[PDB]
This record gives structure tokens, sequence and C-alpha cells, in this order.
């Protein structure tokens, strides 16, 4: 699933 | 080049706006990013996410109480209200508008707009930690325990509320914590709602990016898969383009956007 800001 | 723009909205027939952290800004929401917002000795990142979360529900359950209850007092502003009228005159001529917004604070359905995506979840939807329900929720304040509390002043003192007073499932059989259905440093974005949104970016035939860029996360993740279809997106955003330099309207979208709509 997509991870929020890519991880960062 | 406006007049360009004006073309293909005028031809135009499945639209999708997608919609970042500027145009919150603009009514006045605190967004706790980049330095200067902060809320007592933290940031967003700090709060925002599981470890924050599980180490001290109170005082996240604090910050996003405070958050919250700001919004009684911020309203959509003229971006948020002519992407609604937009979405709405057009609905009536067949034509199409969907809102894909990384926001949390609902402006876009106080402005009327309908067809909304809310990737990053909602500040008035919490889920239950141990039977996972959605449920909306503006309850002022959420629950007593935490009636007047969640000041942002930095030397503030905790309220260190017991987590069975914290806000609760409703159903009796559950009595389940509830958190903020807000999507978290470090967790996933919702699947089905990225399946429509592909399916709409497929779909769509202008896109407009408002208050945040298309070199970004989220905007990123999708602006690619409608321009290698050749279709036009347009920024509208307070960020510069260099002098020599796939439609971009600098300014406060408040401004730049209503004239762009009409
Ligand atoms: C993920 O984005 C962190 C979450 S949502 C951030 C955000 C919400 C509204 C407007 C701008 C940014 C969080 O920090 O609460
Ligand atoms: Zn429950």
């Amino acid at each position: 699933x997509v991870l929020k800001e890519y991880g960062v | 080049d406006l007049t360009a723009f004006r073309e293909h909205f005028a031809k135009a027939k499945h639209i999708a706006i997608i919609t970042g952290a500027g145009v919150s800004a603009e009514s006045g929401v605190p967004t706790f990013r980049g330095p200067g917002g902060f809320w007592r000795k933290w940031q967003a990142q700090d709060l925002a996410t599981p470890e924050a979360f599980s180490r001290d529900p109170s005082l996240v359950w604090e910050f996003y109480h405070y958050r919250r209850e700001v919004m009684r007092s911020k309203m959509p502003n003229p971006a948020h209200l002519a992407i609604a009228e937009c979405e709405a005159r057009l609905g009536q001529q067949g034509r199409s508008v969907v809102i894909i917004t990384q926001n949390i604070d609902e402006l876009h359905h106080r402005a009327g707009s309908k067809h909304v995506y809310e990737i990053h979840g909602s500040l008035f939807k919490t889920r239950c930690m141990s039977c996972g329900e959605v449920k909306a929720n503006h309850k002022s304040p959420i629950c007593p325990a935490l009636d007047g509390k969640g000041a942002p002043d930095p030397n503030t003192k905790e309220a260190r509320i017991p987590v069975e007073l914290l806000p609760r499932c409703e159903r009796k059989s559950c009595n389940g914590l509830l958190r903020p259905h807000v999507v978290w440093f470090g967790e996933t974005l919702d699947s089905d709602i990225l399946t429509a949104v592909e399916r709409e970016l497929e779909k769509c035939d202008l896109c407009l990016v408002v208050g945040t860029s298309s070199i970004v996360y989220p905007a990123a993740m999708f602006a690619p898969q409608v321009a290698s279809r050749g279709v036009p997106v347009a920024e509208f955003n307070m960020e510069c383009t260099p002098a020599t330099q796939k439609y971009h309207f600098e300014g406060p979208c408040g401004s730049t956007l209503p004239p762009a709509l009409e």
C-alpha cells in the first residue's frame, strides 16, 4: 500500500 | 495564458481537481508544517503517527481536538466555493468534476462540493481501534473529558486524560478506543480510494492542481497518469516557476481560481 509521503 | 486554459475548460467533460494544503491555508487552517507551525512544543511529525498515539493518546487527541475546534471559526474561501459551484454547474450540463484532496478539514464539503475523495481522511471521522468502524463525528467537544482542552500555548499543562474517558466506540458490545480517521506518517493510503482515483484520472480530460505542485506528494502519484495520456494540467499555487519555463497560475487560489472557473 502506498506509504504516506512515500515514507519521507 | 488564461484564455488558452479557458478553451480547454470550455470543452472538458471529466475534470479532476487535486487540492493540497495551500487552499486550507488560505482559509487560515493551521497545517503544522515548515518552520513556524508548532502546537505546544511539537510539530505534526511528532504527533501524527501510530507511535505517538500508542505512547500518549491523550496528548494526540488533545492536538486533534484543537484542530477540530479551530474549524468552527475557519470558513471556506473563494477557491473552495468556485470549485463547488463549478461542480454543480457542470453537473447540470452532464459534465463532471471530482475533487481529490490531501486536506482533512472538510472545507470542500462545507463549500458544497460532493464528489470529493479525502485521501488522507478527515478530522471529523473516527475509526474504532477495536472494531475498525468509520463514523462521521462533529460533536463539539468530541467527548466531555476534552472540553476546553488542547490549548496550543507551549507551556500549557497536559490534560493527561485517562484512556477510558477518551472518545470511545458507541456500539456497547465494543466500547473501543477511537482515533481520528486520518492517515498518519508511516501508514498506508486506503487501496480502494486509490483505485477509484485511478479510474477517475483515466476518464479525466483536464486536471487542476491547487494549493500544491505536481512535483511533490501527493500530486506526483497521479499527474503522470494523466499527463502521459496528453491531458492538460493546470497548477494554481503560490510557487514560482523559473523565467525560462503545463499551465501555472501564480498567486493565491482564492484570487487565481474563481476567474478561471467562471
Ligand atoms: C499527513 O498529511 C499528516 C496529517 S494530515 C496533514 C495535513 C492536514 C491538513 C492540511 C495540511 C496537512 C497530520 O499532520 O495531521
Ligand atoms: Zn468499535
